[PDB]
RNA sequence: AAAA
RNA sequence: CAAACCGCCUCUGCCCGCG
RNA sequence: GUGGAAAGGCGGGCAGAGGCGGUUUG
């Protein structure tokens, strides 16, 4: 559906866009084609919006740290997986514009996938968000938004 | 004809990043421990492309110190593409010029290529200095450890110059003062010039830590500075019994130009 | 250099169903005046109101570069300018398809060899090629070399190339407008395409390919209602044969 | 076509019984690039070398009939012998 | 064709930023030791582009002195759309329009491009000057452990026209006289004109002391002043003994409009006679 | 004949990325599962030709130790083209010229093709080492069944020197840190030549601790180190009776530097008792 | 909301050290504490002081942490009431600390705090 | 070796 | 208590030599 | 009493040229 993302798309790609994701409220939801179809669709309707899209890599930045961490880097890998908590909302608490109802279809994402790994592996159970970050920057770079 | 060899004169040291650096791939990195690092291709052919146009200025000026420069003439062979005429810039690598002598009579009295070595068609040298690959210091890795940035992300920006209308880009580039740890190894194939290519590997030094190391460099991304901590001379009796027989030239806290001379390698001139 | 070697399968089967020797006789002859002399008069570039749409690298020459070791029975082993050889695997296949009343097929095995090699070993990987494209299906053609967790059959190729071919190649060796100083997205799509064969079960080939042309991309369940392989594997032999006649 | 049945069809085989044979052979012959570089110019020349690249469990093996003080004296002795000197080929280059 | 060296005249000296300043509301800073830096980026644009001015607005003077000006006119091609035509200003970068020129002998006898470098298609010109990114002096070294004021934090309010409401932010800008220390290397590559470079880059420095540097500038942001410490020459025999056999002019007190002032050929007049 | 069989293994760390090449240009693999390797070919061959030229160095030096070095002298009979003429490098294979000696009974004194092995005419001195083929360390399979990149894809480039133009090629290098396990047996054929073929075959290697291994070698693709386990001698009566009378001398953190002089008088005490 | 201002008193009573707690307790207090702005600029700012350097700047950090309360009265005596109460007893055990530990966790609440401020008011 |  | 935009483009991307 | 013996896929090649974090708000 390449001619979807038409303008009324976020009037109809939000038939059950927040249910499944509440009911994904830990991070090994479903490791099959799940991810990527869920992925789809919730880039589908941010690109009706704004959704100014390079305030994220500071959050690929610190996945990377903590692959690296993955990689033998540190056996502590608990701390920054608290900082992106502790980056979790500052970005709507530093502007707002245009784009914040784009926002208001990722910030009820958020929680569902981030107060998880408190008591998680570190390791595992990390792959499958780590999959969902990316998949959605990549649709909604192919549906022409970036 | 004839390759012989006596030794090894090792160069250590470190490369100190006076500005940021940039070596392009986003800055390269290891794939194992994920830090910077400098690649030996990436300064090899950076003392390299400074030598070749020292030696393109003063090419008449040493051709009865260096034969098989009166062979050539100064510029590039792209006004008439051929490759071997009496233009000095005479390989072509794709679409771009580069001096390599064709042979190796020829090369082996060539400046540039007994230093750096050179190829050809039914005749080859091959290069008489390695260039290692430059990874961060002890003290790097472990300012990684304490968690430290050691690289940035820079930001800049394109204005035009009627309306003030400005399109900005970002660079990734390593963190100014960063350390990377190299060896340049000079395989002593001849005691009767060593002292020569000591000494023009030593101008390609200088003119690298006057000019700029990769990246953009017109605008700031390079100034490598070379602090030195030893010459080694390591014989061709180090090899055979393993005892420490080697000549160490002391020049811990010294500038790569103030090697260059006579009194530093005066126990690598009487061991020949 | 381009070597095929390639021959008609089954054929025992319908020699062996012959009830007279003047029938016989006739069935053998017409096998063989197709290999003896309707494949000359091919590489000459006759007989294109039947062939006509082929995949080609560049238009037909007059006088080509084809040399005929052996054409036979049921076989041939050809050489020639491994660029000219991708045309006429394809040609002769249409053409034999016409010969026969489509009854009768060929697999072909393919190599593509540098000039200097020796004769053994270029003739026992199209040997060992022919096999691969002959126990598989009977109707295959092994296009180029691939790799895969391999031969394709003819009218999927010639199906594939009336598609991703003409998008991205112009002609004799150029690629399109504004894909030109873009070669790299040819080169790394075939990097997209090796995440496939490492795991074809992980799904991330999609969305990267979806990145790349951002800055094929869609999965389907026709091909998992049987597990038979994905779309980003259909592509190694038609963008290959591009990259190696446009500039390596 | 086939050149190796399984030790089971084997045996049904010897009966001219129906068989199958296997589906996978256990080794590769390859053939690797070598280079011959003189030392003063470093000037290269290819040649081809075929070799026997086997699986990861997959080797080889043979069989032995008669008694046992011939094994026991000679050919087991053999045996530890010719593990570090390869039966046949480059053996210097560690491949036998 | 023809890329050859004969020395590399460097400019060392200060940068006294007599009026507060903001490149950049977070100035743009070095990571590992915290101080705000001048980049080397931000000042070869600022000359750049108060040169290209210089030279588009007034091509009588220079065109009979420059060949290959005579492709130009003194415009843009914002309007149309043409990449190569008379107006000046001829590569579009993404969504700006800056002069340079598209092949390499037309950049050797142009006055912008034949010291700032120029790009191409397979013709790339490279640059003459190479231009370092300014650090502090040590003597803000020793005010910094002093935990003084290496910025500050100005308050800039937007007043409403119609209902006369404020609307004030903060920009963080760096204190006036914190003097940055710069670096500018020509590189000599031809030994008959190189007075014409160096004339034209001294022609930008007070261009520039006329103009701001970075920030808004209009508000107040720039008044850049260069102090010079060492113009020097640096020939090739320097490369290859070592020794203190450099070129030096000596101007510790002098300006940047003094230099280029009758005088510019007596002070160059041993790099004159070194070439 | 034979006297036992001497096994020195070991691990290589390749410190710095390793490049063969598989004729944009890939490394050596295995077939079946996908890993690279160290042939054992290209390791002895470098050992080879670094021994090669240390010796033609020394045709002065060790006639007396080991005679038919008197029937060479140094260099090489590329121009004058018949080979064995009386220049070292006296065989050509196809268009490279080697030292290979043409006889058993002068390549039983020639330091190199005693321990390396030569070819001639009805003569044929096989080798005295095997240096089997190099694979990965067991934990370097782990980090390849952890998802971790085994090799590199390195983009380099070539630049004009005047006009700066790239033209980038790419060599798949194997990633530096990584770890293969050696093994190299000596044959013990002649209880003489024992002590020196060994001190020979370590000097060998120390020269390539300073030498590269394969590829771009001096772009920075060597870097190989060499991290003996141990040494075993293995016994004539060994092999006759399969119990445990092999001497193991245990080296495990020792470098062949520290190898050669150290447990030369040292660790080859136990051996010199038994010949 | 009486009982989250009781819950905000019982989790000040029990935020006694800089080492506050292992788990999200310092982010489930930040959003307690973030259900102004400017006035937080104030050691916002002197939270980037501690990071580049040493002795007198927890001294003048907590000046300009009672300069909140000591610039404002009338009735702004209630809703700052809290802001001398969690953060204060997270420096006093700092005295006798190394800069480098310690107070990391007090830097994450006080700007956790206003992550938070602008999202939830 | 599917009549090379 | 910061209003608004612009958030990468331009060019090459394996060759010469052994069979 | 081994289809064997001997044989480094390697020499040379800068991820580079160009681009003000900027325009307006007492
Ligand atoms: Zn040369
Ligand atoms: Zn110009
Ligand atoms: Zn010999």
């Amino acid at each position: 559906k390449k001619m979807l993302e038409k303008g009324k798309q976020w009037e109809a790609i939000q038939p059950y866009f927040d249910n499944v994701v509440r009911e994904a409220k830990n991070f090994l939801e479903w490791s099959p084609n799940k991810r990527l179809a869920n992925a789809v669709t919730v880039a589908a309707y941010l690109t009706s919006q704004g959704l100014k899209t390079n305030q994220v890599r500071k959050i690929l930045d610190m996945a990377r740290t903590t692959e690296l961490k993955v990689k033998r880097g540190e056996g502590d890998i608990k701390d920054d997986l608290v900082k992106m908590r502790y980056l979790l909302a500052y970005t709507v608490g530093k502007a707002t514009g245009q784009s914040k109802y784009s926002l208001d279809a990722f910030h009820r994402i958020l929680d569902p996938m981030l107060e998880v790994l408190m008591g998680s592996p570190k390791k595992e159970n990390f792959e499958k968000f780590y999959d969902f970050l990316q998949a959605v920057v990549a649709y909604h770079k192919f549906f022409g938004g970036g | 004809m004839d390759r012989r060899f006596y030794g090894k004169i090792v160069i250590k040291g470190k490369i100190k990043a006076v500005t940021g650096l940039h070596i392009g791939s986003p800055v390269i990195k290891d794939p194992h421990t994920g830090l910077p690092y400098i690649p030996g291709s990436s300064l090899k052919g950076r003392l390299r492309s400074l030598f070749e146009i020292l030696v393109n200025s003063r090419l008449g000026e040493w051709r009865e110190k260096y034969p098989s420069l009166a062979n050539y003439s100064p510029g590039s062979c792209r006004p008439d593409n051929q490759e071997n005429c009496g233009k000095f810039f005479n390989r072509k690598i794709n679409r771009g010029w580069i001096h390599v002598c064709p042979d190796y009579e020829t090369a082996l009295a060539c400046p540039v290529c007994r230093l750096f070595g050179a190829s050809g068609k039914e005749s080859n040298f091959p290069s008489r200095i390695i260039v290692r690959d430059a990874f961060l210091t002890k003290e790097w890795e472990e300012k990684w450890r304490a968690g430290e940035a050691i690289t940035e992300a820079k930001i800049e920006v394109g204005i035009d110059r009627v309306t003030s209308q400005a399109n900005p880009r970002t660079n990734e580039r390593v963190v100014a003062g960063a350390e990377f740890e190299f060896e340049i190894i000079y395989n002593v194939e001849n005691t009767t010039h060593w002292r020569d290519d000591i000494k023009n590997l030593l101008t390609a030094m200088a003119l690298l830590e006057d000019s700029y190391l990769g990246g953009s460099g017109s605008r700031g991304y390079g100034k490598v500075k070379f602090i030195f901590d030893s010459f080694e001379f390591r014989p061709l009796d180090y090899y055979r019994t393993g005892k420490d027989e080697d000549i160490v030239s002391i020049d811990a806290r010294e500038k790569s130009v103030s090697d260059i001379f006579d009194s530093l390698f005066s126990e690598v001139e009487g061991k020949l | 250099l381009g070597v095929m070697k390639g021959d008609v399968d089954r054929l025992g089967e319908f020699f062996s169903s012959m009830d007279s020797p003047s029938k016989l006789a006739t069935a053998s002859r017409f096998m063989d005046y197709f290999f003896k002399g309707y494949i000359g008069a091919i590489i000459e570039g006759k007989f294109g109101y039947i062939i006509g749409d082929v995949p080609s690298l560049r238009d037909w020459p007059e006088e080509p570069d084809i040399v005929v070791v052996y054409a036979g029975g049921d076989a041939f082993f050809i050489v020639g300018a491994w660029d000219q050889i991708f045309e006429l695997a394809f040609r002769v296949r249409r053409a034999f398809n016409a010969y026969t009343g489509g009854k009768l097929t060929l697999s072909v095995g393919l190599g593509y060899f540098d000039e200097r090699t020796p004769i053994y070993r270029m003739a026992d990987v199209v040997s060992e090629r022919l096999d691969t494209a002959k126990d598989e299906g009977r109707n295959r053609v092994f296009v180029v070399g691939r790799s895969r967790p391999l031969s394709y059959e003819w009218n999927h190729y010639e199906e594939l190339w009336r598609t991703y071919a003409p998008r991205i190649y112009a002609g004799n060796g150029r690629l399109k407008g504004k894909l030109e100083s873009k070669k790299g997205l040819l080169w790394k799509l075939l990097e997209i395409r090796e995440l496939y064969v490492r795991d074809p079960n992980d799904v991330r080939w999609a969305y990267l390919t979806a990145y790349l042309l951002g800055r094929l991309v869609g999965i389907d369940t026709k091909a998992v209602e049987r597990k038979e392989p994905q779309p980003v594997y259909w592509v190694d032999g038609v963008l290959k044969i591009v990259l190696m006649a446009v500039r390596r | 076509k086939a050149k190796y049945l399984d030790l089971k069809n084997f045996e049904l085989a010897l009966r001219l019984r129906p068989f199958t044979i296997p589906e996978e052979i256990p080794y590769a012959r390859v053939d690797v690039p070598r280079v011959v570089l003189d030392r003063v110019t470093q000037d290269s020349s290819i040649y081809f070398w075929e070799e026997i690249r086997f699986r990861e469990k997959s080797g080889v093996y043979f069989l032995y009939s008669g008694p046992r003080e011939v094994f026991d004296g000679y050919i087991a002795p053999a045996m530890r012998f010719l593990g570090d000197t390869g039966i046949g080929g480059k053996s210097t280059w560690g491949a036998g």
